[PDB]
């Protein structure tokens, strides 16, 4: 297998840690959801090619501008996350996360990922957002931002129900192979 | 890691580690608090273990089996002895706090009610100064270490064979040289996430909520100081490139 490296970036409440935990764990965390993610080396077979994909989180590094870039060396694919229940996490993508990743990871494919897609049809989420003149991120709003920032592609998933999780990591492997 | 500690931290959580008859005797809030304290100790155990792989497996194996130029092994594993000393002592205190709290007749049933004070001690005074100086040095030498590793792996056959041999076992899957370096750099930024979640479930005793709030503040000051003290070293960087920063 060829070795590839993946790093997930995004705001503190974007759901990046939960996404890495659910993908890596063999059994879903029904008793305890871990606070942090150390690292993992996933065995993935995509389109007939065997890859060892090493997974890394940037959670905890959001406020430390000189510590955070040390996670970037030799990255082959970036998952850039936002939460669908947080339109404010989408607005930070183009002028905060995108220029940083393009500077430290030139030519590295970025997949923009909309997490917590299950909250798009959650009444509590819709009521809370409606108090700040907001609504859950629309599918076209995600695609348009991905198009604008020069992302390799746009995908959506739910770490809670597991829907879309496998497809995100299999597509990340294909991007890393290009 | 030693077998005694691995078995004590083998379960996915505190609620799965203790006996179910002991678990049933506690309130949900106590269980939530204990599950996060257990994760902090379990990840500290794994972090000290990463430092042992770096010093004993990699560093020592290179000195005893390879003929590398002087000061090359130091460049690959900067501050590893100092880091191991800081974290082994911290782990010792965390493990003794759990051990003191075990019920008589049990090696697995315990509740830690007073973690805040231990965290204030670790993240204040001389021990905090040592952590700040050591991580400022380590994180400033991080890129240099990865480049030196990549150079040696590409040009030295015996170095390539040594790495492939010692990293072949399945238990080393996540612990290659470059993975260990990033695991260590990322460790310090895990602390505020763990402490904030422990604090979220430690409101029952006001003295404990206060101590954890103080510990959280101390960790953040330490991280801010480390972040401000970083400047990446580069092999062959000229003085002109440095003073024109
Ligand atoms: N193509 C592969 O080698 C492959 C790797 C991993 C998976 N599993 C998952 O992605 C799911 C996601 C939640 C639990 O496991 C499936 C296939």
């Amino acid at each position: 297998a060829i070795r590839k490296k993946l790093v997930i970036v995004g705001d503190g409440a974007c759901g990046k840690t939960c996404l890495l935990i659910v993908f890596s764990k063999d059994q879903f965390p029904e008793v305890y959801v871990p606070t942090v993610f150390e690292n993992y080396v996933a065995d993935i077979e995509v389109d007939g090619k065997q890859v060892e994909l090493a997974l890394w989180d940037t959670a905890g590094q959001e406020d430390y501008d000189r510590l955070r870039p040390l996670s970037y060396p030799d990255t082959d694919v970036i998952l850039m996350c936002f939460s669908i229940d947080s339109p404010d996490s989408l607005e930070n993508i183009p002028e905060k996360w995108t220029p940083e990743v393009k500077h430290f990871c030139p030519n590295v494919p970025i997949i923009l990922v909309g997490n917590k897609k299950d909250l798009r049809n959650d009444e509590h989420t819709r009521r809370e957002l409606a108090k700040m003149k907001q609504e859950p991120v629309k599918p076209e709003e995600g695609r348009d931002m991905a198009n604008r920032i020069g992302a390799f592609g746009y995908m959506e998933c739910s770490a809670k129900t597991k829907d879309g999780v496998r497809e995100v990591f299999e597509m990340a492997t294909r991007a890393a192979l290009q | 890691s030693m077998e005694m500690d691995e078995k004590d931290f083998a379960a996915d959580s505190w609620s799965l580690a203790v006996d179910s008859s002991f678990l049933q005797q506690h309130k949900k809030e106590v269980m939530k608090q204990q599950d996060v304290i257990y994760e902090l100790i379990q990840t500290e155990l794994h972090h000290v273990r990463t430092l042992k792989i770096m010093t004993r497996l990699f560093r020592t194996g290179m000195l005893e089996e390879l003929h590398l130029e002087p000061g090359v092994v130091q460049g690959l594993f900067p501050c590893v002895d100092e880091l191991s000393d800081i974290h082994t002592r911290f782990l010792s205190q965390l493990l003794e706090r759990r051990r003191q709290a075990l019920c008589p007749g049990s090696t697995r049933n315990f509740v830690i009610h007073r973690l805040g004070d231990l965290l204030i001690s670790q993240f204040s005074g001389p021990s905090a100064e040592q952590m700040c100086k050591t991580y400022s040095e380590f994180c400033s030498r991080h890129s240099k270490a990865l480049k030196l590793y990549k150079e040696l792996y590409a040009r030295d056959k015996r170095f390539q064979q040594f790495i492939r041999k010692v990293t072949r076992p399945a238990v080393l899957k996540r612990h290659g040289v470059q993975e260990c370096i990033l695991l260590v750099t990322q460790r310090i930024t895990k602390y505020p996430l763990l402490i904030s979640r422990i604090l979220q479930h430690s409101h029952g005793i006001e003295e404990e909520r206060q101590d954890l709030t103080t510990a959280l503040g101390l960790v953040k000051e330490l991280l801010s100081n480390v972040d401000e003290g970083i400047y990446q070293l580069e092999k062959g960087a000229r003085l002109q490139e440095i003073y024109n920063r």
